């Protein structure tokens, strides 16, 4: 009731 | 569970049996201090009389919680309440209750 | 630390001083590690 | 549909048949209305034996007889504020283990000529513990309480205490005795802190209300031949979801001897009454700098 | 199956092929091993743009450029301790709105000849706020941190600061200068509180470690031509799930000028550096009486 709790080209 | 020598004040062999128990008596009702001891089983002190203390002496590191059972050995007509407080590390010896 | 929460109350005929026996142990979650030589008791003399 | 639903009984569980010739429901007639919480119900009577089997709140445990002789205030367990009741938009802090725990206040001595003492809540816990720090640091406060008054005496001692929870226990004065002074009680009398305050006139509770009729409020007996402790689980009661913990006491714990303490010579004359209280479902909102009062 | 699984790499994510002729895994050989967290990753690089879109922690909001120039320490967001990592059996308190919020420490002035300052955490927050009260009241402490160092200067001012988080920043001394004294730093140097401590030798960071190599640690730049603030979200690092907040500083925040502050005469000579830090996912365990140190 709260709902807050490798180099390439 | 093994008898804890909280009252490790006496030293002579005549009063060595007094180490196994510590006195409780009528006070002035000002939240008086009964007994203190460190909660370290491996420390040199009250816990050396315990099998937990003796077996802790053979091991460097310990972990887990500890049971300290306080049993009242007064009369059946002896009534009262005690606050047994375990202070986590950092807090010094409390001045009052 | 053990503190007097109220008091130690007795009537006439009961002793004015009692005793508490502290029994110490460890729980199921207890565990010891790194076995070492004990130092709780030390002997400076040999065993005859 | 043609009238505003703005009477003082809107949202209640009772349908009121009424007569209204106006736009507002509050203009209508009084009309018709189309165990017991006030009798200090026990934990067995409240159906809350599962939460009282062993009373361990926080890192604190009290050992006492449970269920049957343990009283839930007004049949209501303490609970966190719901979204509908709460108005403050900031989310409150709920420490619940550092502030929801049994605090032992003091050890007031019961004498044969003792009159009685009162403790104001949460003024008793204002300046000690993490609960005290949260109460000083936060504007808004909401918590229940588990008061465990303890008084141990031998089987040859006699006497009974009325351990009662008086909500909004406003302290009056003698008004100069003659009743023509308009005096007001001091700050140390209205909010006496952890050490409490002794009742000057326990018959009128220093408020003009009889001590005899105090048992409609959540109450307990420490009749020494039967029980040495009084556990009253007290919910949060206020007209507000939250309130200041420093300038409003939600209730006052009356501990007075209805039956005087008596014992023969030789028995221990020091019979102390120890007050232990655990906040339950504590809620602190509106954080700012800490203020003592 | 024939050997104990008791090497120092058990529980890790890497399989080590090894050779062992003994009962214990730690007796075995070193063997084989069958963006970047250390490069001070940003919130965009860490994939945590949802938690940084507007930095509001508790009842505090800092307005700063987000995501790209905001650094998450070691690629790890602060989090509550898991059941596997935690060893303390008592459940810790998580205030999360009274202790998890931005605290503004002080306003140290940046000069042209300024050397730099360090702040030790959570020693800076030991004696202020609900975080300070929880740190004093509880033996065990665990929290992350969101350090937001602020230094505003005009577009005609120049200079850069190395805002860096040095974990376990142990302070050394000059050892009498000649190096033959075995001196130790005082308590006010090791744990300087909220007002911090000025570096005597910023080149070696008063610890014998170069300031140049400080950027492996979670670091930021307050190059005044580009940014006037440095947000480093810092996780909790320790060998332990929890630790004392009064005699162990998890990290030290170094704020030193690598490039000296310079401006022409006429511009404002008072360029202050303001330290703002928000604890993140704070966890306090082992409640007792409050202790300053």
């Amino acid at each position: 009731r709260v709902a807050d709790m490798n180099t390439q080209v | 569970e093994t008898i804890l020598e909280v009252n490790n004040v006496p030293t002579n062999a005549t009063s060595l049996m007094e180490r196994l128990r510590f006195p409780v008596s009528a006070q002035a009702g000002k939240g008086e201090l009964c007994a203190v001891f460190r909660a370290d089983p491996g420390r040199d002190g009250p816990w050396q009389s315990t099998m937990l203390g003796q077996l802790c002496g053979y091991y460097t590191q310990w972990s887990g919680s500890l049971e300290v059972t306080f049993m009242f050995t007064g009369s059946f007509m002896a009534t009262g309440k005690m606050l047994i407080a375990y202070t986590p590390p950092g807090g010094p010896l409390p001045k009052d209750r | 630390s053990i503190w007097y929460q109220t008091n130690y109350v007795v009537p006439i005929g009961a002793p004015n001083t009692a005793y508490i026996i502290a029994l110490a142990a460890a729980q199921k979650n207890f565990t010891m590690k790194l076995c070492k030589d004990t130092s709780h008791i030390l002997q400076t003399a040999s065993i005859q | 549909s043609h009238e505003n639903s703005n009477s003082a009984t809107e949202g209640s569980t009772i349908n009121y048949t009424t007569i209204n010739y106006y736009k507002d429901s509050y203009a209508a007639t009084a009309g018709k209305q189309s165990a017991a919480p006030l009798k200090s119900p026990s934990a067995e009577a409240c159906g809350y034996s599962d939460r009282v089997a062993q009373l361990t709140i926080g890192n604190s445990t009290i050992t006492t007889q449970a269920a049957a002789n343990i009283i839930v205030g007004y049949g209501e367990w303490p609970s966190y504020c719901s979204d509908d009741d709460a108005t403050a938009v900031d989310k409150p802090t709920r420490p619940d283990v550092s502030v929801n725990r049994f605090y032992t206040l003091d050890t007031k001595l019961w004498e044969k000529s003792s009159k009685g003492w009162y403790w104001k809540f949460p003024d008793v816990l204002t300046e000690t513990g993490v609960f005290g720090q949260n109460a000083q640091f936060h504007y808004l406060y909401r918590s229940g309480f588990c008061i465990h008054v303890q008084c141990n005496a031998s089987k040859f001692h006699q006497g009974a205490l009325l351990v009662a929870i008086l909500p909004e226990y406003v302290i009056g004065t003698v008004a100069g005795g003659t009743g023509t002074e308009d005096s007001h009680p001091p700050y140390i009398q209205t909010q006496p802190g952890a050490d409490g305050f002794e009742l000057q006139h326990p018959y009128v509770l220093d408020a003009g209300i009889p001590i005899s009729q105090l048992t409609v409020c959540p109450h307990q007996w420490i009749n020494l031949r039967t029980n040495n402790c009084a556990t009253i689980i007290v919910p949060y009661m206020n007209t507000l979801p939250f309130d200041s913990a420093l300038n409003h006491c939600n209730f006052g714990l009356l501990v007075v001897p209805i039956s005087p303490l008596d014992f023969d010579q030789g028995a221990t004359p020091v019979i102390p009454i120890t007050i232990t209280l655990a906040p339950m479902c504590s809620e602190f909102a509106g954080l700012r700098q800490a203020v003592t009062q």
